[PDB]
RNA sequence: AGGACUUUUACUUUGAAAAAAUUAGAGUGUUCAAAGCAGGCGAAAGCUCGAAUAUAUUAGCAUGGAAUAAUGGAAUAGGACG
RNA sequence: GAAACUGCGAAUGGCUCAUUAAAUCAGUUAUCGUUUAUUUGAUAGUUCCUUUACUACAUGGAUAUCUGUGGUAAUUCUAGAGCUAAUACAUGCUUAAAAUCUCGACCCUUUGGAAGAGAUGUAUUUAUUAGAUAAAAAAUCAAUGUCUUCGGACUCCUUGAUGAUUCAUAAUAACUUUUCGAAUCGCAUGGCCUUGUGCUGGCGAUGGUUCAUUCAAAUUUCUGCCCUAUCAACUUUCGAUGGUAGGAUAGUGGCCUACCAUGGUUUCAACGGGUAACGGGGAAUAAGGGUUCGAUUCCGGAGAGGGAGCCUGAGAAACGGCUACCA
């Protein structure tokens, strides 16, 4: 029942519309889905000419991808640090699109380890070849190093649970962890 | 119920999609050697004007 | 009536899905995304390497210009981000063979790549439904000044 | 209303369907298909009116549901099918083909064309593009999508569909000096060649047009269908061959060729 | 067919567009007419011309013109060219 | 060939003009801002996952119709029992090769280069990359690739469309309470002989993913509305104008939320009031200019007593569809 029309808002001018016709059906809005953490519990809608959408209530877990290296590994969610839009979801735990949460990191922990393997936080001749053809290149800077050694990722989440069912996003990274940082010094 | 028409039909459509995937991947080689030509006239003609001017 | 800042606000402001590698040693300022509306519309100097964001941009941002294009006069410069232009016109009324000046307000919004004030004639272009109001992008700014190009006067 | 519309009242008709204001409440709605039905032509005008086979619609019918109609080399067994803009109706009864081509005054005139050129169809090409796993593929103005078509064929361009694989056979390029058909607007059923396509930044292409008579015209470029190349046009242009004589000219005819 | 600069209009000519019905109007002995889009001609042995055109005066698009009416250049030269 | 299940339409058509004064509507645009059953044209080997143990010559259970027992005063009211089917509901099999990615039982001193092993269809979601292109030559260090007729040469690099794109498309990494990839019907049942129920085999009918096309649907740009100032300021705490992010949407959008800015219209009549106002194509009237009418044969819009709310579907805020309040 919640519309979306622009006939009940005033006009421009801001004279008060009178009512021309009741809302229709193309013009619906459903229910926000304000998703939360643990025990995934995902609701099919049956939207416009099908095309199931899926309500994320509920997700735990998802995947997050690397840009730099860019490498993406199924991890979990584990609560949300900062909203850009309300700190309200933020004190509730409502995961939306970004948001900014922390990550376990394990899965990319490993994988460095087993792809460069630096030892962070302070075998076959195929293998030691391709480390020494890598160089040492993995010159990750060291922020990352410092969340890494306490272990829980800062990550910005860029799909909808709304809409997608999905709880996909990116690390923060390069200058963009920097900034949020700041806004995480100013919450501290 | 096994009928020598459900065989039959089993056949039919396995054959079908076996002919089509044989007839696309020749129309793909037909149209991958079309292109080849014609890249080759167009690299001769942009070694003609080179050569020429 | 820009912020210094490049992002002001509590969210981020990135060009979506366009990525500097902090990891690769290049060290550019960043990699800003950019388009020509076309038409043969200049993009601005300004918007080729400013720093802004402005995800309504005709030049950087998502909006992409077509339909119509009308040429105005800013009426209104006051009002974040937007512009209010004063279209006029002559309506023919034909029981007198007679016209009658009358105009009309369109709302637009203007890209920081502009600078913009109260009396310049501008050419605005149609867009998708940006706010409420607004369907138009200013793509150029023709009289900067107009008759305050030459202001002093020292022989 | 709410969804689609499914009847189509005789006033609402084109004027080129032509029928008759009286004798009926509605017209006939063409089905979904290969052309807009502003545009196309249903089998039961086609048959009931231009070519008087039948009577009304239950003849319609029974000449549709015993395959005797062949719209594109297919049988298309319905009432209302949209036989659209150089569509070939055959049929194998009476041996006779027909090809849908607007006759000067604007109409679907009947078209009987010859069996030996009746295996293939001339279409403008709509749509270029190229479709899941890199395949190019070309859209016409019938909506068939035919695949890995040639290289160098571009938008608004003609096509010269072999009509029984389905397949590009061979293709004419538009540019200025090409003989022409023209498809919509006051222009209807006209012939002639391109003087000059000026461009228009921003869209609604307009292509100057001047026919054998040395009358010039302009129309638009989504109103264009290139037929051939001046003195060759690629198919069998109907009577009259769309020179648009004027109406005087047209009185002197009636005038002239005439015997009682 | 491409980079390049485009003073901007108002005005006016031409064209594309302004659904059919309606109005106008061409052809046509519905027995005349209102109408209708029909019909006509063979030897009677299938052969046929049609279903014409114009207007809409506003808004938009293209186009030729540059009188009439308005705006803008170079005055601190920060002007134009090489 | 009744009945019933399944599928499809029932959202078309028909009627009325109550509401509605930038609202509808008309002309003209846009969707590079979206959904689209159907019709038409194309469209997929991978469902194997360690393939040296499986139903693919066909996997499972219900269920109406029906047989019988009832209830209620009655309604297209149906509870209990017993069988039974599918293009209903569920599962699920083949099946190639090729190439590309990744991981190595070793050697032999570099130009290191190789036995071999797993994944890759599509669909979804997210990150990243390619998606070029105004024009002739260089040197140089840094890295290191082919051939070397051991001087060194590097000569060859492929790229579609629009006016414009993060477009079309392709590629890498991953993701999925893992969508589709025919366990379906009719007719004709030919050919090969590996002469057996063996191998193949035509014309269709229904389905079916995606992309187009069509019928469309939603929004959408400019301009145009009757009377009234005895309606001059109107709108914003409750969105009023804009910004940003999110939610919702099929999708853009204060459409909604959170935080900001204080904005938007107006003597070119905004806002308010009236309309015995649905808008238009048109009708009457006729020197020319006009005046009045247009509920109604066509196109749009809205409504089903007034109001709200919603299931099914591609499409309804449906009403000869349901839920509730009021009458
Ligand atoms: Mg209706
Ligand atoms: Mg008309
Ligand atoms: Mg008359
Ligand atoms: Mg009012
Ligand atoms: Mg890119
Ligand atoms: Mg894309
Ligand atoms: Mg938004
Ligand atoms: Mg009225
Ligand atoms: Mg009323
Ligand atoms: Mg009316
Ligand atoms: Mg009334
Ligand atoms: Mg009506
Ligand atoms: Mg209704
Ligand atoms: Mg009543
Ligand atoms: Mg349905
Ligand atoms: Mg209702
Ligand atoms: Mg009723
Ligand atoms: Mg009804
Ligand atoms: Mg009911």
């Amino acid at each position: 029942g919640i519309s979306r029309d622009s006939r009940h808002k005033r006009a421009a001018t801001g004279a008060k519309r009178a009512q021309f016709r009741k809302k229709r059906k193309f013009e619906l809005g459903r229910q926000a889905a304000n998703t939360k953490i643990g025990t995934k519990r995902i609701h099919p809608v049956r939207t416009r000419g099908g095309n199931q959408k899926f309500r994320a209530l509920r997700i735990e877990t998802g995947n997050f991808s690397w840009a730099s290296e860019g490498v993406a590994r199924k991890t979990r969610i584990t609560g949300v640090v900062y909203h850009p839009s309300n700190n309200e979801l933020v004190r509730t735990n409502t995961l939306t699109k970004a948001a900014i949460v922390q990550i376990d990191a394990t899965p990319f922990r490993q994988w460095y380890e087993s792809h460069y393997g630096q030892s962070l936080g302070k075998t076959s001749k195929n293998t030691e070849r391709k480390w020494a053809a890598r160089a040492a290149e993995a010159k990750i800077e060291h922020a990352v190093d410092s969340q890494f050694g306490a272990g829980r990722l800062y990550a910005a989440i860029s799909s909808r649970p709304g809409q997608s069912g999905r709880c996909d996003g990116y690390i923060l990274e390069g200058e963009e962890l920097a900034f949020y940082l700041r806004r995480l010094t100013a919450k501290k | 119920l096994v009928t020598p028409q459900r065989l039959q039909r089993k056949r039919q459509q396995k054959s079908l999609k076996i002919k089509n995937a044989q007839a696309q991947r020749e129309a793909a080689a037909e149209y991958a050697q079309l292109l080849a030509k014609r890249l080759s006239e167009r690299k001769a003609e942009k070694a003609e004007v080179r050569k020429r001017r | 009536s820009t912020e210094l800042t490049v992002q002001s606000e509590r969210a981020f402001q990135k060009q979506p899905h366009i990525f500097t590698n902090p990891k690769a040693k290049a060290n550019r300022k960043t990699k800003r995304w950019y388009k020509n509306v076309g038409l043969g519309f200049k993009t601005p100097k300004t918007a080729i390497e400013g720093s802004y964001i402005d995800k309504k941009c005709p030049f950087t941002g998502l909006v992409s210009i077509r339909g119509k294009i009308l040429t105005g006069t800013v009426v209104s410069t006051r009002m974040h981000r937007t512009i209010v232009i004063r279209r006029d016109y002559l309506h023919y009324v034909p029981k007198y063979n007679r016209y009658e000046k009358r105009h009309k307000n369109v709302p637009a919004h203007v890209s920081p790549a502009f600078r913009v004030q109260v009396g310049d004639i501008v050419t605005v272009g149609q867009c998708r439904p940006i706010s409420k109001t607004v369907r138009f992008n200013v793509l150029k700014v023709a009289s900067a000044t107009g008759k305050a190009n030459k202001q002093f006067a020292k022989f | 209303a709410r969804g689609p519309k499914k009847h189509l009242k005789r006033l609402a008709a084109p004027h080129h369907w032509m029928l008759d204001k009286l004798s009926g409440c509605y017209a006939p709605r063409p089905s979904a298909g290969p052309h807009k039905l502003r545009e196309s032509l249903p089998l039961i005008v086609f048959l009931r009116n231009r070519l008087k086979y039948a009577l009304n619609g239950r003849e319609v019918k029974a000449i549709l549901m015993q395959r005797h109609v062949k719209v594109d080399g297919k049988v298309r067994t319905d009432t209302t099918f949209p036989a659209g803009f150089m569509d070939v109706i055959t049929l194998e009864a009476t041996n006779e083909n027909f090809r849908l081509v607007y006759d000067v005054k604007g109409r679907f005139a009947v078209h009987r064309i010859t069996d030996e050129e009746a295996s293939y169809k001339l279409a403008k090409v709509k749509k270029v593009q190229l479709g899941k796993k890199g395949i190019p593929y070309v859209v016409t103005h019938d909506g068939r999508t035919i695949r890995y078509p040639d290289p160098n064929i571009k938008v608004n361009d003609t096509v010269k569909v072999d009509l029984a694989t389905g397949t590009i056979t061979d293709f004419i390029k538009f540019d200025t000096g090409k003989l022409v058909y023209v498809t919509g607007g006051r222009n209807l059923g006209r012939v002639g060649t391109i003087v000059h396509r000026e461009r228009h930044e921003g869209g609604f292409d307009l292509v100057h047009i001047k026919d054998s008579l040395e009358n010039t015209f302009v129309t638009r470029l989504n109103n264009v269908f290139v037929i051939g190349e001046p003195g060759r046009p690629w198919i069998s242009l109907p009577k009259g061959k769309g020179i648009k004589l004027t109406i005087s000219e047209e009185r002197d005819r009636r005038r002239a060729q005439h015997g009682l």
